[PDB]
């Protein structure tokens, strides 16, 4: 992937994790746990979701046609139907071959990139309370309940509450 | 170095899903990456038969269209039907006087397109001339018979005297005309059946005319016939007339064909008809429509995918897979 | 933080992008609606209601059709010796002139429309044994009657028609366009009244082609006085080929050939006027403006024109997401 | 979007920002100012100036063609020149829709490439002088006139001169 | 210093780059291209892996009917058939309506594989000769055709039958003569007035003389029309005529063929390639080709443009 | 590019790597050095060698077709033969144009990319022992011979040996 998160620095995906596509897992002395995120699960699905109808029109009706098979030869005419018809199919060939893999090009990348914009999200609102370890993972250096990495999830953690807690346990 | 985590640290890692199975799609980048989830977009199953639901099908059993037209008598169960689209099976055959039609195929188009055989008898008058001609290739249950929709002139006593008829179009649509010109197998046959050497027939409207000879000579027996007509049409539009001029070998009309501008064409196909749901057919029978694209038939009719060269089309609908250890 | 007066020792920058209070919404891969600052439409759907003289070289045909106006009607007389890039045919144009019809009258109307101009040299033809310039009531030149002033009436002269036997070299460097005809009587006594024989015959011969056509006696629907016609045929004489024509009766002559250009030109069916102003693209709903890459006013087109789609409506954003105050 | 700057960490735009696509706001002893930044909005103007002209023609010039209206039914010819042109129409159909739903997507995606960029230069040059607070915002842990952001502005800032200072603030 | 070290990140670049075009950029360096447009012919047509035949001065119809200076042509077969612009007639004068639709079918089939069969003419002249078209010094006509002439002073009726008992359809070349005057039509045919009928089972075609004058050809101003008509298995082709009759001697093997005729002037001779051109064969190495829309085999596609460059190596940024 | 990497924070390209398309420079105690990386330039060529084989398929074979130039003029049918072949051409020319600037435009990005994932591994690394100073580079503030800078390199850099040294030199 070009930010280099699903299958980056996130080495590997949850089996385990069935409730959204991206999500948090956490350590503290309460214990361990999991949580989707669902903001993140739902902006990927929306995007994802029937994503061809978006260039495609709906399948609309067709009548009375050319004929397109012939049981004797006939020269001038029937190779002009012919020929017709297979420039048609040939493009329409190659458009499919190009949409499909536009597409789906374009369904990984956007995939990786809300793994990358959820990583970056939790690293901002952490400030200088947090290291990253690598991994994807956060060192957070403060007393931190499931109360507290529930305030992370949801996007109300308060980093000036524990700063100096936590500049004491980087720096000492 | 502490093996015990601190009380006053914690630890938070962000992931995504994973699925046991994933399955391969190409992107611009790779030709085969894993992902959670992925869609067929190509249709290349059909049901085996035509579904008759959704459209009106005719199914033409033993008849081309064109015999159903013209009144070939092994056909005479399809007189002033109707459809959306009518099914030509192989096995089809003739079984009335020998014939060809110049462009046949266009013909046939009109009328496939026309979608309907809505036949309206006219009162040509025919002064001094033998009607209702028939042949022992035409048989209408032990009679001798001829095409329905058409008539066979020949000579009356003597004489076969230079026809001259016309025929206006008062109606709010355009008039089809089947009509056609008798071939002899030998100027003896010719003047037998029409006195004059040199037959002729001219059909016309206001702004065009269609000018045809007969062609004399002996011809490969079809059921016992060696003579041969050959079939032309005329359009004849609201406010123009129609007129005959001939002086024998005239296979002349008995009315007009409704034209109309409809939806309907024609299709061949040996798949059996049968009720279902559907709203796109092919020679294959009938497919479903939910996927953008189709590998079944070139040859579609209704609400169709388009038809491509590839059998398989994976679309992703998920991310990356990456299964764990 | 908070201090309700911020300190002189720290600073604050912010960095941030522009905004519009009226947005407008684009579709993407990702979304099917999306607010950007600003965009534009793509799909041209407004004509100029009328049809531009200065661009391209136009041609109005009036009440005339442009296979009238080189055959040469005398209603069409004014058209003598112009050409053009484009000619307009309107609607209600008519003919008015001996009827006639032109089997694949659609070819010889792209071959001249496409060749652009009406450059017609008369040829010094020896009709020896018949009457030149016949003349019908039908075709009204001036007061008196009258005929295509492209096209030669031939009819008997004295007690006989001999057979014609004329030729013609090609000594230049382009191809000539020769058109002919040959007349159908309505009648038997009007045949022999006008060319002795029963029987007419035209063939009109190069070095490497031939053509041969029949009348075909027989009333046609009485117009402008006449049940006979007349049938319009073309041969194009290649540099160094020669043209030779035999009838012994019906043939309706040529009196010169068109010069054939490979032209960069056409020929339009529009009902709009022609007006002052400057544009290279022409529609059958007038001109319209060039400066988009697709357009939704017509699939008929000439000149520089943007691209006939479906759509009535694309919008391509020039800007940012928009994401107001 | 997909690097999650326009709509994500920067809350919203800014109306009254009338001469660039892109700049800073600042508060110091001196005031507070405005100014747009001419490089970024620059190159996101030059990708997005008439951008079709890099993949399809302005007009191309047509003369005689096939005709596409008719009056009389003729039958298999008129069929095929029907079908001939109602091919071509739906194929740049498909072409038009395509084009601008890639055109429109790529759009996007470069002008939040441009915030993103423009906030990573502006986070480099301050090294350890500043910190992120979300919302695109610095602070600035030292005195800061105008004179001073000048020069971040045209990227001239020497983060040695000022370390000891913010340094001393950051951590107290 | 000792306390310290410096790690930097880089990616490489050439002096020398070249220029590509992009979404988002008219004209931007990359460290390296390529091509995606052969606008370059060999200047000759390659003969290894197709069959490729060369007409000299012969067209495709004129080796089928048999033409003298054509005759090196009988019983061969083609992938691809050239025919040269300089070719030329040199038998008797002929035209054939739907001209363009013969030589389709009988390229596409790919053989010239021709048949004799014993056609009895009772009471006719055969082999009648011209003046046009000269064989061995000698008067002669087309190798596969048989021109009939009264014999005595009688031109029967010809009623002949000749039926397909093969697997494929046989392909009839057959003809009418148009003679110059009416003189000459009962000199050669008693008949004032002449008439060929072709007829299967499911065809008849039936064609009347124009007697008249032609534009002088190698001496002869009289005209010979050609026609065909195919025999399905099982079927059977009758001729029934009264004079004029220009008889076919048997019958072309037609077949579902993948072969082609191209026009050219360019030499052929022995070189590796799998797609050719009027201007000669081209490489197929590339997806795109601007050498001519005609073309034939394993072929890039045509498109307008003269060339397409490829990036395959990043953004080119070179040391200050 | 869209992430800014080549040229944008990394000022130009170096012509004095041979051995790899990214890589790195690097001053310690015991001189400069120069190595090349693998993974980064492997991913790159993998998705740009052979990229179009994706989206256009191995040239087919076409043999007999319809006539494309005409000697003689004969207006309706033959100019129905001419139309089809030009709208074939035109929207080839057209497929063909849109397929190279995208797939050029993903050329560009791709190596962009890798560069820019390239530097942000090694940031990982490095942790709080290091600083960015623009440019591509990194100061690391402990002394680092060439089996450290090696370590870094080959992704087995670890930080906790070297952080209060680093911290030391950093505050
Ligand atoms: C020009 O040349 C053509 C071709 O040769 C002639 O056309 C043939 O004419 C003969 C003469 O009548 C036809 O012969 C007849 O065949 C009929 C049909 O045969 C069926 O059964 C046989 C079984 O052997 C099959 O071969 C065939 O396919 C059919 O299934 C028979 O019914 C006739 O038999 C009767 O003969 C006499 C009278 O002739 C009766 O008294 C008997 O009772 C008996 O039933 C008859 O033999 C032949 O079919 C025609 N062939 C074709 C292809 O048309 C033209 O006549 C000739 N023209 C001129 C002017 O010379
Ligand atoms: C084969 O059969 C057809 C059809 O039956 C015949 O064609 C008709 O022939 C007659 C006689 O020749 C034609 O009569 C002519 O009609 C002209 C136009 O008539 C229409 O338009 C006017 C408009 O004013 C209406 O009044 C009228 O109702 C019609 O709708 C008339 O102008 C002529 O009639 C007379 O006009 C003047 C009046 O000032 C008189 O002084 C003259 O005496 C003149 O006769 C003219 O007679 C008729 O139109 C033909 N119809 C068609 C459809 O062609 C063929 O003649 C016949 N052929 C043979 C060989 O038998
Ligand atoms: C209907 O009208 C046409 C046209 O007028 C007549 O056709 C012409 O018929 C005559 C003979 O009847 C033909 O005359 C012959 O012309 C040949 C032309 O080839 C030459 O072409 C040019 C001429 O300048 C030169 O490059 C060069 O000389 C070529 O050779 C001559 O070669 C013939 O000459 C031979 O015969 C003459 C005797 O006349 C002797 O001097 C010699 O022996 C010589 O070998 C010959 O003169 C003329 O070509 C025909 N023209 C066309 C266009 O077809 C029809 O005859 C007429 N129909 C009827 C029924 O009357
Ligand atoms: C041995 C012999 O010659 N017998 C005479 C009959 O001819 C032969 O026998 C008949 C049964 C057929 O097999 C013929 O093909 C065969 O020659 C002859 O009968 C008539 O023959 C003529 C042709 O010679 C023709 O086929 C007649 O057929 C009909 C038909 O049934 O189709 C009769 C129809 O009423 C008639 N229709 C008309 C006039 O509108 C048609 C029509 O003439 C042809 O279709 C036109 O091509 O033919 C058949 O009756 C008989 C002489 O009349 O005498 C026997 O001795
Ligand atoms: C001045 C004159 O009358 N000269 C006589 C010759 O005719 C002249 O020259 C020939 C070449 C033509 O150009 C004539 O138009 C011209 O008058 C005459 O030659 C014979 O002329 C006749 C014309 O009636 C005919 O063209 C002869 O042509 C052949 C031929 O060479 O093809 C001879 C073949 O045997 C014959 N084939 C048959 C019978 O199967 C053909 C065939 O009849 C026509 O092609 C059918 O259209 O014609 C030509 O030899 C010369 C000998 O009589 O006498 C001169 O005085
Ligand atoms: C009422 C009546 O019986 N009047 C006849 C009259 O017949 C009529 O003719 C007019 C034109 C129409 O109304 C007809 O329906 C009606 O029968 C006689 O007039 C002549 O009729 C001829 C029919 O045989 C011709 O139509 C002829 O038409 C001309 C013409 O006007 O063009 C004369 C012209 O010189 C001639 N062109 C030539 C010789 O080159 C031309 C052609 O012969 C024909 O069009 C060829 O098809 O026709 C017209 O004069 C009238 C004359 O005797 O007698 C009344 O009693
Ligand atoms: C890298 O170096 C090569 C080789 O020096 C450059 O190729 C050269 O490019 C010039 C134009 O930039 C070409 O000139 C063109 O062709 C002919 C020259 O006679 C002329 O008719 C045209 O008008 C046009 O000027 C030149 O042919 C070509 N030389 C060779 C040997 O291929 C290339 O441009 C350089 N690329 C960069 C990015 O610096
Ligand atoms: C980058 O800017 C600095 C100073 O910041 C200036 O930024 C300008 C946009 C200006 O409008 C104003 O905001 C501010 O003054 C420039 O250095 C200054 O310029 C001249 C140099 O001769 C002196 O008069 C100043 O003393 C000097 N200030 C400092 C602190 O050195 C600098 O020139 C400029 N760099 C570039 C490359 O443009
Ligand atoms: C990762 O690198 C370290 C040290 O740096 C090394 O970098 C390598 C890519 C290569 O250039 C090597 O020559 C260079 O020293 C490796 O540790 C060293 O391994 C060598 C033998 O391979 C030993 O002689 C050294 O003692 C040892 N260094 C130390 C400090 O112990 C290490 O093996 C390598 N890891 C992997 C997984 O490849
Ligand atoms: C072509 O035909 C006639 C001329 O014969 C024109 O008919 C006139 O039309 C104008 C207005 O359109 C009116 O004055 C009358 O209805 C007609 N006048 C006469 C004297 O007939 C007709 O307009 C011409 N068509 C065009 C497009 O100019
Ligand atoms: C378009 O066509 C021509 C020039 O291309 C012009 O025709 C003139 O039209 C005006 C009507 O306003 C007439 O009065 C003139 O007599 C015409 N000029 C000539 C030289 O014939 C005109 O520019 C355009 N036609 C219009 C406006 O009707
Ligand atoms: C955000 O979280 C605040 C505190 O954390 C909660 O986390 C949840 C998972 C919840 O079930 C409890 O465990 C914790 O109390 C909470 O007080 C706020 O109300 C939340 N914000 C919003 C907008 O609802
Ligand atoms: C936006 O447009 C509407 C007019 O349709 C208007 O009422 C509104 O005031 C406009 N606002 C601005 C800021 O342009």
């Amino acid at each position: 992937g070009i930010f280099g998160a699903i299958a980056g620095f996130i080495e590997n995906g949850w089996e385990g994790m069935v409730d959204g596509w991206y999500g948090f897992r956490y350590q503290n002395s309460e214990g361990t746990g999991q949580a989707a995120d669902l903001k993140s699960t739902q902006t990927a699905i929306d995007q994802i979701n029937e994503k061809l109808n978006r260039v495609i029109e709906r399948t609309n009706e067709k009548f009375h046609q050319i004929e397109k098979e012939f049981s004797e030869v006939e020269g001038r005419i029937q190779d002009l139907e012919k020929y017709v018809e297979d420039t048609k199919i040939d493009l329409w060939s190659y458009n499919a071959e190009l949409l499909v893999a536009l597409e789906n090009q374009h369904t990984i990348d956007l995939t990786d990139a809300e793994m990358n914009k959820l990583f970056e999200k939790t690293r901002r609102q952490l400030r200088e309370n947090a290291e990253d370890m690598g991994g994807g993972c956060f060192k957070i250096y403060h007393k931190c309940d499931n109360a507290c990495i529930g305030s992370i999830r949801n996007g109300t953690y308060d980093h000036y509450i524990y700063r100096d807690e936590a500049l004491n346990n980087r720096f000492q | 170095q502490n093996p015990i985590s601190n009380n006053n640290t914690a630890t938070l890692c962000l992931g995504h899903h994973a699925v046991a199975n994933g399955t391969l799609v190409k992107t611009i980048s790779d030709d085969q990456i894993e992902v959670t989830n992925a869609t067929e977009l190509v249709q290349s199953i059909s049901m085996g038969k035509i579904c008759n639901n959704s459209y009106r099908i005719l199914d033409g059993r033993n008849c081309t269209l064109i015999d159903a037209m013209l009144g070939d008598p092994h056909c005479d169960v399809f007189q002033y039907e109707n459809w959306d689209l009518f099914i030509e099976r192989s096995s089809a055959f003739s079984n009335c006087y020998p014939y060809d039609i110049p462009d046949y195929a266009s013909l046939r188009s009109i009328v496939a397109s026309s979608g309907t055989l809505e036949f309206t008898a006219e009162g040509f008058t025919w002064t001094g001339v033998t009607q209702n001609g028939r042949s022992g290739a035409c048989k209408r249950g032990s009679a001798d018979s001829f095409f329905s929709r058409l008539n066979w002139l020949t000579k009356s006593g003597n004489s076969y005297p230079t026809l001259n008829v016309t025929m206006p179009n008062n109606k709010n649509f355009d008039k089809l005309y089947i009509w056609g010109i008798h071939h002899p197998s030998s100027n003896q046959e010719q003047t037998k059946l029409y006195i004059q050497e040199s037959g002729r027939v001219t059909v016309s409207t206001k702004r065009s005319q269609q000018t045809i000879i007969p062609n004399i000579g002996s011809r490969p027996w079809v059921r016992g016939q060696s003579g041969r007509i050959s079939i032309y049409w005329t359009i004849v539009k609201p406010g123009d007339i129609l007129m005959i001029n001939s002086n024998g070998n005239l296979v002349a009309p008995r009315g007009y064909f409704k034209l109309k501008t409809g939806k309907s064409s024609v299709m061949r196909s040996d798949v059996p008809i049968d009720i279902c749901v559907s709203e796109c057919i092919t020679p294959n029978g009938s497919i479903s429509n939910e996927k953008p694209f189709q590998n079944v038939n070139k040859v579609t009719y209704g609400k169709c995918p388009k038809y491509i060269r590839q059998n398989t089309l994976k679309l992703a609908t998920g991310m990356r897979n990456v299964p764990e250890k």
